[PDB]
RNA sequence: GGUUUCUCUUCAGAUCGCAUAAAUCUUUCGCCUUUUACUAAAGAUUUCCGUGGAGAGGAACAACCCCAAUUUUUUGAGGCCUUGCUUUGGCAAGGCUA
């Protein structure tokens, strides 16, 4: 069981931003992210690497095609590892 | 078995399989290379080692930066752990 | 000192910027009136909820602490008296945390008024029924009350350990009592209601099976998901939709039949839920030293040598936490049925907002955006620790309240054409409620409850708050029509007739604080109070 | 082990999904697999230039499933 | 600021300074290896366990990545300095493992001494001993040469023995210690070996290809020993200017390696002094004694 | 540490000092006079460790002077509280039965050794005699095996790495079958109450309400007062006193110190297990048919088949290998609703005296058809009980002084191990020693004391003679509590001497703890003692009631001396301090002299 | 009861306990108070030494029987553990070495070394009357 | 390092100690000769039977063969060009391949 996957599972309810394999950055309140990081969320605002925009009331994010995940600073305060 | 948890809690710059040089405080290693970094910066344009003209540029703020093992490329020690 | 208010904010699982986030969100909000019959599990259940929520609050293993009920009088009186504001963040089996605004109301008759006061500020309602008492007075009258005040209704069948360790039935007979309670509830609604089918059948997911002294809460779906957690590869909805009904389960095909395969076989619910809960309660209460380590390992559950040596109630409450995990089934069922303030405001503005549902203010409240006019509706009040001053308590219906602003407050008998029943004040502060402590904020949008300092002086019972500048079309939301009527009477007189202004002030304080209390100044100059 | 794709929520509905290589389609999600490979009917592909090709039902490459988003509200 | 660190509850026979000047490895009868910082708040991060006996000798490799740990459990274990793990054990000694030293600049060779009378050589990748010099008596101190070809061992036989690895034959014997020779240490130039004697006569002996044949180069008097029968090892300055010695006289002695004068007689300990190590970059002195407490003196 | 000395040491030195009248000593006399003062601590500490007659004989550590000058009992009586209540349930059953069966209950013949009959030496007789096997009532071996092996041991589980902390016998933990067995053995001293709906009007709140309002409830206590238009009244039924107690703010004008009634505990459904077969979870006859009944059920958009669904198969129910119930699960469920001494598994140890095995039958509300005599007994107990309910502050201040620690810290005193009854006989020996010492110290060759603590005059004393023959309540009170000791310890002396019975012993000790006001006389010196005199007679009456219910009647033999002994040691706890002050003063007068000025 | 091997050490032990009864029932008419109780302490020492030497000297009474004698008080646990130390081999009793019973703050004269007790000085324990226990 | 048993010192009970003793005063009351003793209320204050918390010091007892088609050691994301934007470098698009 992964510590980063666990932090991601916790990330539900807070803001999450996802850089994809193509390099787009999407932001939204994370609902449920599985062990395989398949992030099925809602109200995603995604900006593409060239500057174009897009937004959806819902979104799905395949796991193996995730480039990065940045959450709000609520997490920075599990330290036992 | 300490290959990550030895410098864990330390600052390190890890180059991704895409190339961004993310320098931050290591939050945990992983069997897959599942990595987390707190107080995170990422470098794209250059990595400063006494760069007189510029040293901190093409720098994105990540903060909590959680990356998986697929996008893991290389690691080096870059920072001493924050006393926080 | 009369209350239990603390100032140190204890350890949370969530974060404060994220709480401001969810208040900004305007979709994950569900404002519920948690009501039930006399001693049916309301505040011990919310005790289970807060016990889950905060890592440092547990039961004290001998008596369950009532975090919710805030009064020395209540803790001494042992019964339900006043509605209590609580604010929690709760995730579902998906994990999606939810902004639940609970009004843990009383289950007593003489205090239906605070239950109405939490109803008038609510969008959904949750009725707590003892498994062993049956359908009783306030069960009936509060269900009808929520129906005709147009509240979404949800059922929680609590205290089934009263069935498993006190009545001690066969699982089929506890399920007989279970369908007894659920069908009687649904029938009483279908009597009290219009063509809107609020028939509560847990296959639709409007019923929670729970045990609040012993830390159990789940719906058919939630148990299906605990299964699909044990053996990953089962599906939530279609296992739970075969978890209620007269359907049997044939394991030579491994398939559920709607015909009984043999003469002696047990239904899906009977063998999948009402079997293992009887199993757990028995094996944990009766045979601890012999084979209970085996039972815990067969359950995958791991308890310390400190936890095994514990008393029977610490052990069972602890194992039930260990087993059901997070209390997600309650919140799954409520988010499943309870409208969010957006889809709760239209019936609220309909029955509530006098000025009209379809209008400028009416439609700004229907959309309930944080940028309409300020419309706050105050139909409760809560005093400070010394009790000297009140705080005005309601929710937001339009706009956003900011501390530091002045407001025009308009009361019961105020209308537009008169302009003679008003007052102007500055609002002092803003809080988000928790039974013992409040989190003071700066900007509160529509869609959430509110506690406000300073405007309690021009409150009699119920009022509305808007800004003085602009919006000369607002009427005050309809005052509350109670489930009962003031027939009981008291005649009071101080031993010192000269302190009489003070006793008068006090009767004014209680007329503001107890929402069903009326004061009369009789024809011989006596003080009388009309109550129930 | 053998986790299931959590697409029953997007199931029975239509979604606009990008598959790798600049590929974009839209169709009614009727199922999936444990490898996430989903056969979603009414596939209409919108090429990068705007060409519209309604091919009927097809499967979605799971390895190459870049990202799908539902075309309606929950 | 002499910086007294407490936490070693037993006699601290070894306190060894990392040649980079950042950390300390201290151990004794405590059986634990405390690894301390020198900067910050002088805080110890890890404790290393796995020796069931008293850790008779802590030492660093010239890189400072391997911590050699000779202990009375008949073991010369290796620790990874980064994590605190044991890597392997050099077992085979059939009496108390007394002394250990690392080959300098070379491929890792280890020299060890024990109370069976054997001086045993170790090439870590073989999990056993290669060559063994039974002197006739117990072995108390052993040290390498910088050429990694000759061994200098001090025992209770009043003779400091230099063996050549290739002849396997005793090439040099230094006489001049009148009691048990407790501890030796070769200098950073490899040119002179500082040696302690319970008879309290500190001797510097130069190893060169061409020698005066009587290497009683410099004699110090002051390292005062008594009943406790403690093994005593000594230290050289980073640049060879000072010579530091623990004793039993509750004080530490510092002589000038050149003029042989007692530059410092330093208080602070209440018991017999076990080891005094030199800070590799500044004039700082690390003192551990039978008082079981550690001083980071600066001079 | 003070290493231990032989019990023959103490027996030996005290046999030398049987009479401090052999010239050879010539100093141990003044020694014992100094020693006298602390006897009130020796008395309390001796009595406060009763041998507990579900056993035969107890040996204990004691603190005795190297010159035998005095002997205190140095040991604190901790017991595991469920063990306590279980043994006492066993004793209720056993003495219940022994008077049920003994055709004519001969009681003890009280003080049975002559005023001049010298006291027995343990070494003389009780060193030798057999223990007269004890009261013990037999356990059913299969069902009582949980507690079978260790129940009637003295400090049962002191050396139990599984159950108590250690030799301290602190901090017990048990197993649930043993818990159900202890519940069974104590079932007769345990109320069957699960809710607080019994004491609605009978609880602390309403009874302090009644105290301050000067109001009274039918079956409740009474107290002093803390202090001391007709036309328009509408009357159908009367505004009553219990109404002014249940709603004490409304129908009560001018409330003072008035508590908040109406605590409503849900009327709990509890169904008892009677015979074993009866699986623990089966529809009991008393429960009523369910008959789930209403209109049409409803529809849901249920997931019809033929569209698609199917599971890959690992699944089994969350408990499948586990059976539903066990054989002792009924007893385990009773372990979910039992009194507190039997609802638990783990806790800390208390003293033998703070366990009211009898408390709530005289807390019970309306026994309804008793003689008014015992009814008033119950009300007196509610009286004193409401008093010590209303009257508990926290300690409010604390020093943890250690006194026997300080004593044994000295060379002059030592410890040993002998028989409790040897301790008692030596106690009465030394006590009369010191008393006659005091007399002959005051040169009273014209007065004497017996061994049964009656001061006998050799002649009719003259003006000055009988004038001086007056003694202060200090002397008298020590004398008469020492006579309480003579009585109880010589009663156990008779039982160990084998000359009545174990059950006759217990009835005689209860005879003491019920008729001391017929045996010692201390009230005469301290008229407040009559309050405990009341409590004595009250509890004697009540336990005669609940004793003489079956085949036993108004006869002699009720063996229950837990409670009387308990409140007695309460009284002694209060008085030994004051007594010691008075002793110190009299002694100072007696040696340093009356303060001249 | 005790474990096996009892009936062979029960006779001598009950005999030492009868000696204890006599040493308890003797009066002290005209005798020193310590000469009245030193027989008691000494016979207790004899029984203690019997059981303790059966334990550690002869091992004829095993851990089981010796522990039974310890718990049931036929063996002096303190005296056994005291002879289980150096310098305290031949001790008569423990007060003879415990400072608590010392007015001049010095142990019993029964423990002065034969080199530091005068030639012919009869070592005299004030507590047990011993003759020298170093 | 772990458990256990004792010793000694420090500190803490505005609800605790689901246990409940004694005194003192200082206010009201009666027993009704006097002092008592009491009465039987209050207010408070002390003492006792326990207790808590922190440490310190010693003793006993367990111990030091096969595999990768969504997340990294099989991954077939390969190449070129035209256009544009850029101070050049460089970067954006499409197309063609085999
Ligand atoms: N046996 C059993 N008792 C319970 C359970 N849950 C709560 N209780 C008890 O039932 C009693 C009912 O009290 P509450 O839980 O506060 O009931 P309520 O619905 O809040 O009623 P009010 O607040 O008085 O209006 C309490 O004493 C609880 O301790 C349970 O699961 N099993
Ligand atoms: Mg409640």
């Amino acid at each position: 069981i992964g510590v980063p996957i666990k932090v991601l599972h916790e990330a539900e309810g807070h803001i999450v931003t996802c850089e994809t394999n193509t390099g787009e950055v999407y932001r939204g309140k994370l609902i449920e992210a599985e062990d395989n990081m398949n992030c099925q969320m809602s109200n995603i605002t995604v900006t593409y690497r060239d500057g174009r925009v897009a937004q959806l009331e819902q979104v799905y994010i395949r796991g193996s095609k995730i480039r990065f995940l940045i959450l709000p600073d609520m997490l920075k305060n599990m330290l036992k590892s | 078995s300490s290959k990550m948890l030895q410098h864990i809690d330390y600052r390190m710059r890890c180059i991704l399989q895409d190339g961004r040089i993310f320098i931050g405080t290591f939050k945990a290693f992983d069997k897959h290379m599942n990595l987390i970094l707190c107080d995170c910066d990422e470098f794209r344009k250059i990595k400063p080692k006494n760069s007189k003209q510029a040293e901190r540029e093409e720098k994105r703020v990540l903060g909590l930066v959680l990356l998986r093992g697929e996008n893991l490329v290389s690691m080096t020690v870059e920072g001493p752990p924050p006393k926080d | 000192k009369f209350t239990l208010m603390e100032q140190t904010l204890p350890v949370t699982v969530y974060e404060m910027d994220f709480l401001a986030d969810l208040m900004d969100n305007s979709e994950l909000i569900r404002n519920v009136t948690l009501c039930g019959h006399l001693h049916h599990g309301k505040t011990c259940f919310v005790d289970c909820l807060i016990e889950q929520t905060h890592p440092e609050i547990r039961k004290r293993y001998d008596q369950d602490l009532c975090y919710t009920d805030i009064l020395f009088t209540e803790q001494e009186r042992g019964v339900g008296i006043k509605s209590t504001p609580v604010t929690v963040v709760l995730p579902d089996t998906k994990g999606k945390s939810y902004l639940f605004n609970i009004m843990d109301t009383p289950g007593h008759v003489n205090f239906s008024d605070e239950v109405t006061a939490g109803l008038r500020i609510s969008d959904g309602v949750v009725l707590f029924i003892d498994a062993a008492e049956g359908v009783m007075l306030n069960t009936e009258r509060l269900i009808k009350h929520a129906v005709q005040e147009r509240l979404a209704v949800t059922v929680c069948i609590n205290k089934i350990d009263r069935l498993i360790l006190e009545l001690k039935l066969p699982p089929t007979d506890a399920y007989y009592k279970l369908r007894h309670i659920v069908d009687e509830v649904n029938g009483l609604i279908s009597m009290y209601s219009t063509d809107e089918n609020l028939i509560l059948s847990p296959l639709l997911g409007n019923v929670c099976f729970s045990s609040s002294q012993y830390s159990i809460c789940f719906t058919l779906g939630s148990f299906a998901k605990i299964y699909a957690d044990t053996f990953g590869d089962i599906n939530y909805q279609e296992f739970a939709k075969r978890l209620w009904g007269d359907i049997y389960f044939n394991p030579k095909t491994r398939k559920f039949t709607k015909k009984a395969p043999t003469s002696s076989s047990q239904r899906s619910f009977v063998e999948f839920i009402l079997e293992p809960l009887y199993k757990i309660l028995a094996q944990v209460v009766g045979d601890v030293d012999t084979s209970l380590p085996r039972t815990l390992d067969e359950l995958g559950i791991h308890l310390t040598k400190e936890e095994l040596k514990l008393n029977i109630r610490p052990l069972l409450r602890l194992v039930c936490k260990k087993f059901f995990g997070e209390f997600t089934g309650f919140v799954d069922m409520c988010v499943q049925h309870i409208p969010s303030p957006k889809v709760g405001a239209k019936p609220k503005i309909e029955h509530t907002y006098t000025g009209g549902v379809d209008s400028d203010l009416g439609e700004a409240m229907s959309d309930c955006d944080p940028d309409g006019p300020l419309m706050c509706h105050t139909t409760k009040m809560y005093s400070t620790d010394d009790g000297v001053q009140f705080h005005a308590f309601g929710r937001v219906l339009s706009g956003t309240i900011h501390a530091g602003q002045p407001v025009k407050v308009l009361g019961e008998n105020y209308t537009l054409e008169d302009e003679e029943d008003s007052q102007i004040c500055t609002v002092g502060r803003l809080w988000i409620s928790v039974a013992r402590y409040h989190i003071e904020v700066n900007r509160v949008p529509a869609g959430n409850w509110v506690l406000i300092e300073g405007v309690d002086q021009p409150i009699v019972k119920t009022a509305t708050i808007t800004e003085p500048r602009g919006n000369e079309e607002a009427q005050i939301f309809r005052p509350l029509k109670f489930n009962t009527t003031s027939v009981i009477k008291i005649a009071v007189e101080p031993v010192n007739p000269s302190e009489l202004p003070k006793m008068l002030d006090g009767l004014r304080k209680v007329n503001k604080s107890y929402p069903s209390l009326t004061t009369k100044v009789e024809e011989s100059g006596e003080h009388v109070i009309l109550g129930t | 082990k053998a986790h299931p794709p959590e697409l029953k929520k997007f199931m029975d509905k239509k979604l606009s999904l990008k598959l790798n290589g600049g590929r974009h389609v839209q169709g009614i999600l009727r199922g999936f697999d444990p490898f996430m490979n989903l056969v979603i009917d009414e596939c209409v592909e919108m090429a990068t230039s705007g060409q519209q090709n309604n091919i009927g039902m097809v499967v979605i490459r799971g390895n190459s499933i870049i990202m799908l988003e539902a075309l309606e509200r929950v | 600021p002499i910086m007294l660190l407490s936490g070693h509850e037993g006699e601290v026979y070894c306190c060894k300074f990392h040649p980079n000047g950042s950390t300390l490895a201290s151990a004794g009868f405590d059986r634990l290896i405390l690894l301390w910082n020198v900067y910050g708040d002088c805080d110890n991060y890890a404790t290393l366990k796995g020796h069931s006996g008293a850790v008779m000798e802590l030492h660093y490799n010239t890189d400072g990545s391997m911590l050699f740990s000779a202990s009375t459990d008949k073991t010369v274990a290796v620790w990874d300095s980064e994590t605190g793990e044991r890597v392997k054990r050099l077992k085979g000694h059939t009496s108390f493992v007394n002394s250990c030293y690392p080959a300098r600049r070379g491929p890792q060779l280890v020299c060890t001494g024990s109370d069976d009378g054997t001086v045993k050589l170790w090439d870590i990748r073989k999990k056993a001993a290669i060559q063994t010099f039974q002197n006739t008596y117990q072995v108390l101190a052993v040290t390498f040469n910088d050429t990694s070809d000759q061994i200098i061992s001090g025992g209770i036989d009043n003779d400091i023995k230099v063996w050549d690895l290739r002849q396997n034959k005793l090439t040099y014997t230094m006489r001049g210690h009148a009691d048990s020779v407790t501890g030796l240490s070769l200098s950073s130039e490899g040119s002179y070996l500082l040696s302690n004697a319970m008879d309290n006569t500190v001797r510097v002996w130069d190893v060169r290809p061409f020698a005066p044949k009587e290497r009683c180069v410099k004699i110090f008097q002051g390292n005062v020993h008594n009943f406790e029968k403690n093994l005593l090892r000594c230290s050289w300055s980073p640049d060879g200017s000072k010579i530091a010695a623990g004793s039993a006289d509750r004080f530490v002695y510092v002589w000038d390696t050149t003029s042989r004068r007692i530059l410092y007689k330093l208080p602070g300990h209440a018991g017999s002094i076990n080891e005094v190590a030199f800070h590799p970059d500044e004039p700082i002195i690390i003192s551990a004694s039978s008082d079981k407490r550690l001083y980071m003196g600066e001079i | 540490q003070k290493e231990d000395m032989p019990p023959e040491h103490v027996r030996k030195i005290i046999r030398d000092h049987g009479d401090m009248t052999n010239r050879k000593f010539r100093h141990d006399k003044r020694v014992y006079l100094g020693a006298l003062k602390y006897m009130p601590h020796a008395v309390l500490k001796l009595l406060e460790n009763m041998p507990m007659p579900w056993e035969q004989i107890r040996d204990v550590p004691v603190l005795y002077h190297i010159t035998g000058a005095i002997s205190f009992v140095n040991e604190i009586p901790w017991v595991i509280e469920p063990v306590y209540i279980s043994q006492w349930g066993s004793m209720w059953i056993m003495m219940r039965r022994e008077k049920r069966d003994r055709r004519h209950f001969k009681r003890m013949r009280f003080p049975p050794f002559d005023d001049e009959e010298p006291p027995l030496d343990y070494a003389d007789n009780i060193l030798d005699v057999e223990p007269l096997e004890a009261i013990q009532l037999e356990l059913d071996p299969e069902e009582d095996a949980p507690v079978l092996d260790w129940f009637y041991d003295h400090q049962p589980l002191r050396d139990s790495r599984k159950y108590v902390n250690g030799s301290t016998y602190q901090r017990w933990q048990f197993t649930l079958p043993m818990m159900s067995t202890l519940y069974r053995l104590a079932n007769q001293l345990l109320t069957d109450l699960v809710d607080d709906n019994y004491f609605y009007l009978f609880d602390l709140k309403a009874f302090f309400t009644s105290k301050a309002l000067n109001m009274a409830i039918p079956g409740g206590p009474k107290f002093e007062p803390l202090v001391r238009d007709i036309n328009k009244i509408i009357i159908r039924q009367p505004i009553r006193t219990e109404y002014k107690i249940a709603f004490p703010y409304l129908y009560n004008n001018l409330p003072h110190h008035v508590h908040l009634t109406w605590y409503h505990t849900p009327n709990v459904v509890f169904i008892k297990t009677e015979d074993p077969d009866l699986p623990a979870f089966y529809f009991d006859p008393l429960i009523n048919p369910i008959s789930h009944r209403h209109s049409v059920k409803s529809q849901e958009p249920l997931p019809d088949d033929d569209e698609e669904f199917e599971l890959p198969e690992f699944v089994e129910p969350f408990l499948k290998d586990t059976p539903l119930y066990t054989d002792n699960t009924a007893n385990g469920i009773a372990l979910l609703w039992a009194p507190r001494p039997f609802n638990l598994r783990s806790g800390r140890t208390r003293r033998a005296l703070d366990i009211p095995l009898v408390k709530n039958w005289y807390r019970e509300h309306c026994p309804a058809g008793q003689p008014v005599k015992v009814r008033v007994s119950y009300q007196k107990l509610l009286k004193y009980y409401v008093l010590n309910a209303l009257k508990h502050r926290p300690p409010k201040a604390q020093k943890k002084r250690y006194l026997f620690r300080s004593f044994k810290a000295t060379k002059f005193f030592q410890s040993t191990k002998l028989d409790w009854v040897e301790v008692g006989l030596q106690v009465c020996r030394q006590g009369y020693n010191m008393l006659n010492l005091l007399i002959h110290r005051k040169n009273l060759n014209y007065l004497h004391l017996d061994y049964n603590f009656n001061l006998k005059p050799v002649k009719t004393l003259t003006t000055k003679e009988r004038k001086k023959s007056r003694f202060g309540n200090a002397f008298h009170l020590c004398r008469e509590v020492l006579r309480l000791t003579k009585l109880v310890v010589d009663s156990h002396v008779q039982y160990r001497l084998g000359n009545v019975d174990a059950f006759q012993l217990a009835d005689g000790l209860q005879y003491i703890f019920a008729h001391v006001g017929q045996l010692t006389g201390m009230y005469r010196y301290k008229y407040k003692l009559m309050r405990q005199i009341r409590m004595c007679k009250d509890l004697k009456h009540l336990i005669y009631y609940r004793f003489n219910t079956g085949p036993v009647g108004k006869g002699p033999g009720c063996g229950f001396w837990a409670a009387g002994w308990r409140v007695w040691l309460f009284f002694m706890r209060g008085i030994t301090p004051l007594l010691e002050r008075w002793l110190g003063n009299l002694l100072a007068r007696q040696f340093e002299g009356r303060h001249s000025k | 009861a005790p474990p096996d091997g009892w009936e062979l050490i029960e006779p001598t032990l009950d005999e030492l306990d009868q000696k204890m009864r006599e040493a308890e029932t003797e009066p002290h008419e005209g005798k020193r108070k310590v000469e009245s109780l030193w027989p008691i302490f000494r016979i207790h020492h004899q029984k203690t030494r019997y059981i303790f030497d059966l334990f550690y000297k002869r091992k004829a009474i095993s851990r089981e029987l010796y522990e039974y004698c310890i718990k049931e008080g036929y063996a002096d646990k303190n005296l056994i553990a005291k002879w289980k130390k150096q310098g305290y081999e031949n001790l008569c009793c423990l007060r003879c070495i415990q400072t608590r019973d010392t007015n001049f703050g010095t142990n019993c004269i029964c423990r002065v070394p034969k080199s530091k007790l005068e030639v012919g000085r009869i070592i005299e324990c004030t507590h047990c009357g011993c003759r020298g226990c170093s």
